[PDB]
RNA sequence: AGCGCCGUGGCGCAGUGGAAGCGCGCAGGGCUCAUAACCCUGAUGUCCUCGGAUCGAAACCGAGCGGCGCUACCA
């Protein structure tokens, strides 16, 4: 069951930017629900809606799908929202869809957990999502850090530990991201012996592979040797491949041949 | 109840198989027809020449059965740049009761010493008279240096002409004249297209061909009507090859050498490189008895330019890891056959058309690179390969100072600049390296109508040698 | 596939593919303008706007996304003939009639046909609207 | 009509015939 | 021989973790005495073939098919 607004409180603040799905139009416009903040209803007057001319009303309203939203005035005493679709720009739309995805993913994971446990989903956001959004600024980034670091769940009080286990398993199953760094080096040697030099250099390159990062010097051609590594954090692969580059240059600068680089390490 | 594969294995075993070459035999007694040599290498090189879009490789695949790759997506259909290599074994059958013309049988490189007689009712076994290699030269107007290199490595020739097309095909004339330039008078004329032909049309084309070859150097060349697609008149060409073409003098007294025309990097992709091979250079030994594990150096080799602009050549020494000929890895190589010299050479060095027309010498000999060479040149009266629509085939003009000319010494495709032109000698400067071994027949081509045009022949007389940097 | 001309029947020469038209509501999208453009060393806008010049109707041009809409009911023959007028007036040079000539501006704003085989600077018909069109967008540098 | 544009068109046609003369002479 | 891309309703792009998407198409209706513009409403589909993960996978992954952009003819 979908409830327990993703953000902190029930009533949207002033000038906060949200995302609304059209639900019902009488004459004045889109008095509809929010999908980023609380699901409380809010007015959307038609003049607050259209930048172009108002030609196709039905093609424009698009009931059943989310759209941008800027809040202008809030009812904080009985509950209503003054919300608009005119105070937006494209670069604003970008962060709008960003926040849309950010809230959707956390709602999906915690809705799965609350559906499986039959534990009221508001208790899930109380016990889990809100402390993570306090520590780390957003529960999505907190889940991403949980995938690498277990410490995020310390100091936080489970409603039951099986909740922790199921959440860990599901975030590991769906939020699994490790990026491949590949480089390309031309052997341009015109010399006497390079094949044995290639043996030495590639043995040295593959021995540098760590237990968590196995660099594999694969063959795709005679000059072009390719270098692939699975960067686990995406900061050490560049220096690993730089070490391999130093190795290849140092090997071939003495036998008499020449080697040159085309593609440095890039994710 | 036996599979075809089990069968083939059985009559391969019963045929004597493919025996391994001995490690160290008596070389003073070996001939190119010893059973030790014929089973695992080709001693006669045969070239194929013809007009463009004719099907030279098709006759080769009809004779042997090994395809010529025809690679590079674009070149899968139009024309290929490198040569075409295929191996054929000339099997005669020892029973004289069967007719002579169908006695001869050409088979692939994988055939046995004595496989059964395919003619229904003959219990004889084939005896291999000789294993021969086939070089499919290009047949286009731009590719000319590779053709002339193939002719230089050719020992026998096969001219191909089509019937219903126009009689005077000038590409064929250029091929035959180039073959005449490089001292080859063993040519077999082949009429490719006979099936779509009338009885009188074939006779008229034959008369035209005979009239064509009256004033050239070659006089007594046979003509054979063969069908490339119908796969017939195969035995006739083989018996003609056996009869008319003898063995050019190539014995073991002459010093060992190599002339590389093609290069082959050995970098099988997808697998780990901890199991890798060397690099193969496709070269012909026109003279020399090369074995496994010998020192060799590529004479023109590494080409570099210094800050002053001077051309420096570093001869590429290398240890031979292996020699590949015929089908099996062989211990010692027989001159008169293309061989893949697989060496510790760099993978890039043999990648592209890089070892195309270069000269290689074993340790124990010093071929000399030259920078300026004095040539003795002779030239024809009209260019060949120019279809004049009824007007006096273009008469060739005398050479001029400071002209770029494509000079093919042996196999090297070099662009020379003219320093002096005389009545019968000339002086050439090479911005690209060339080396002089003994005589090394040369061909000359000019830029007259956009693309390259052969003009005449030449021989090296003098030259300014460049001492290699150790 | 055309031999790049209309009243010209060789077997050997430079090639052009025919152009066609699909319907939109109405305006015809022409599929084969970029390929002919590359076969004539002349940008697609020159093709489309010349077709319009000899035609006399509203047109839409968008080179980034391949939707070249020319408005009107034009059977294949009519637009292939207008493009034939293009190639004869523009693409082919004087002496040999080379189907690859570029459009070049010297220090003077003399828009000129320039060839490769004969290589002359064919005196261009600046007295046409496509001349002003081409001079508006310098070739391969403002497109 | 707009005799403005007709006069301008006549001037332009005269200009074009003059430049054709200029190339031709 | 290997890696990066893709898998349409008639076409171009897209979100691929709530299950067929819009523009442009089209059949039909609305408006106008009339046509267009416009307004609207509807019809086609096995996000490729088969599994894992999941309440559920066109979708996250995979055990492969079909096609593409490089290495480069790689004994
Ligand atoms: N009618 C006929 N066609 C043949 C015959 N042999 C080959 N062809 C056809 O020639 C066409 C091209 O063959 P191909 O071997 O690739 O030509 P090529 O000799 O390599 C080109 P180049 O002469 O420049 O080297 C093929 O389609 C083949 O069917 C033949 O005997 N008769
Ligand atoms: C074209 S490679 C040279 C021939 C050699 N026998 C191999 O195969
Ligand atoms: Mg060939
Ligand atoms: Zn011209």
């Amino acid at each position: 069951t979908s409830h327990c607004r993703f953000y902190e409180n029930k009533y949207p603040e002033i000038d906060d930017i949200v995302m609304v799905n059209v639900q019902q139009i009488a004459e004045m416009g889109a008095y509809v629900k929010l999908l980023e903040y609380d699901n409380i209803e809010g007015m959307i007057l038609l003049s607050e809606l259209s930048r172009r001319r108002i030609r196709s009303i039905q093609k424009l309203i698009r009931v059943g799908k989310n759209d941008v939203a800027v809040v202008l005035r809030v009812d904080k005493e009985k509950g209503y929202i003054d919300l608009s679709k005119r105070r937006v720009s494209s670069e604003d739309i970008i962060k709008c869809e960003e926040k849309y995805q950010k809230s959707k993913t956390v709602h999906s994971i915690l809705r799965y957990c609350a559906e499986k446990f039959q534990i009221p989903l508001e208790e899930l956001y109380k016990t889990i999502a809100w402390p993570l959004s306090r520590k780390f600024g957003h529960a999505y980034e907190a889940f991403k850090l949980s995938i690498i670091d277990e410490t995020v769940w310390e100091g936080i009080e489970p409603p039951s530990k099986d909740v922790l286990d199921e959440l860990k398993n599901y975030i590991s199953k769906r939020l699994t991201p490790a990026v491949k760094i590949r480089a390309d080096v031309e052997v341009s040697c015109f010399s006497y012996e390079g094949i044995d030099a290639i043996k030495d250099a590639l043995k040295s390159a593959e021995d540098m592979s760590t237990e968590q990062m196995q660099v594999k010097v694969k063959l795709v051609a005679a000059p072009l040797y390719v270098l692939t590594t699975q960067a686990l954090d995406k900061q050490k692969g560049i220096e690993q491949l730089e070490s391999a580059i130093e190795k290849i240059t140092e090997v071939i600068t003495k036998y008499g041949g020449v080697c040159n680089i085309t593609m440095p390490p890039k994710a | 109840g036996e599979t075809e594969e089990e069968k083939r294995k059985r009559e391969f075993e019963e045929g004597g198989g493919l025996p391994e070459q001995p490690l160290n035999p008596d070389f003073s007694k070996l001939n190119p027809l010893s059973a030790e040599i014929i089973n695992r290498q080709a001693t006669i090189n045969i070239g194929t020449i013809g007009h463009v879009a004719h099907g030279k490789s098709t006759v080769v695949r009809a004779i042997s059965g090994v395809q010529t790759v025809r690679f590079k997506d674009e070149l899968e259909r139009n024309i290929t740049i490198k040569l075409g290599y295929a191996n054929a074994k000339i099997y005669k059958c020892q029973e004289p009761t069967c007719p002579e013309p169908d006695c001869y049988r050409s088979f692939k490189s994988d055939k046995e010493i004595s496989p059964k007689c395919q003619r229904p009712g003959c219990p004889g076994r084939y005896k291999l008279v000789r294993h021969v290699s086939f070089v499919d030269c290009p047949g286009h107007d731009i590719l000319m240096s590779t053709m002339l290199s193939g002719a230089a490595v050719m020992d026998a020739a096969l001219l191909l002409i089509a019937g219903n097309e126009s009689c005077p095909q000038p590409q064929t004339s250029e091929h035959l004249a180039a073959i005449e330039i490089m001292k080859l008078k063993h040519v077999i004329i082949l009429q490719n297209k006979v099936d779509l032909m009338r009885e009188e049309s074939a006779l008229e084309h034959q008369k035209s061909i005979l009239k064509f070859i009256r004033g050239t150097i070659a006089d007594g060349a046979p003509i054979v009507p063969i069908s490339a697609q119908l796969k017939y008149n195969i035995d006739a060409v083989n018996e003609f090859i056996v009869k008319t073409i003898p063995v050019p003098p190539r014995d073991f007294m002459i010093s060992p050498r190599l002339i590389v025309i093609r290069s082959f990097d050995v970098n099988k992709p997808g697998a780990e490189i901890e199991d890798l091979k060397g690099g193969v250079a496709g070269g012909s030994i026109l003279n020399g008895v090369f074995k496994l594990g010998d020192e060799i150096e590529i004479r023109p080799g590494i080409v570099t330019k210094d800050d002053k602009g001077k051309i420096q050549c570093k001869p590429i020494f290398s240890n031979i890891v292996s020699l590949f000929a015929e089908q099996n890895d062989l211990k010692f190589a027989v001159p008169g056959g293309l061989i893949g010299v697989g060496t510790k050479v760099d993978p890039t060095l043999c990648r592209a058309d890089r070892l195309v027309g270069q000269v290689v010498g074993a340790k124990g000999h010093l071929p000399n690179i030259y920078t300026d060479i004095e040539i003795n040149y002779f030239l024809l009266r009209r260019l060949l390969g120019v279809k004049t629509d009824g007007q006096k085939q273009a008469k060739v003009r005398k050479l001029e100072p400071n002209e770029v000319l494509m000079v093919n010494i042996g196999s090297t495709a070099t662009g020379a600049r003219v320093v002096a032109v005389k009545a019968d000698m000339a002086r050439l400067q090479l911005t690209s390296p060339a080396c002089t071994e003994i005589n090394e027949k040369i061909a000359l081509s000019r830029r007259i109508e956009k693309h390259w045009r052969l003009i005449g022949w030449a021989t090296i007389k003098k030259g300014t040698t460049l001492e290699p940097i150790a | 596939i055309n031999i790049c001309r209309d009243n010209h029947d060789p077997f050997y020469r430079y090639k052009m593919p025919p152009i066609q038209a699909k319907v939109e509501g109405i305006k015809t999208a022409v599929l084969n303008v970029a390929d002919i453009s590359h076969a004539l060393n002349r940008p697609a806008p020159y093709i489309v706007k010349y077709f319009g010049f000899e035609l006399g109707a509203q047109t839409s041009i968008s080179v980034d996304k391949d939707r070249y809409l020319v408005n009107g009911v034009h059977e294949p023959a009519k637009l292939q003939d207008v493009l034939d007028g293009f190639i004869n007036k523009f693409v082919l040079c004087g002496s040999c009639k080379n189907p690859e000539t570029e459009i070049i501006i010297t220090k003077d704003n003399d828009l000129v046909r320039d060839c490769k085989a004969c290589g002359k600077r064919t005196p261009m018909d600046l007295r046409h609207k496509l001349s002003s069109f081409i001079l508006k967008n310098p070739p391969d540098s403002v497109s | 009509m707009r005799a403005k544009w007709r006069k301008k068109r006549t001037r332009r046609l005269k200009r074009k015939r003059r430049k054709v003369r200029a190339r031709s002479k």
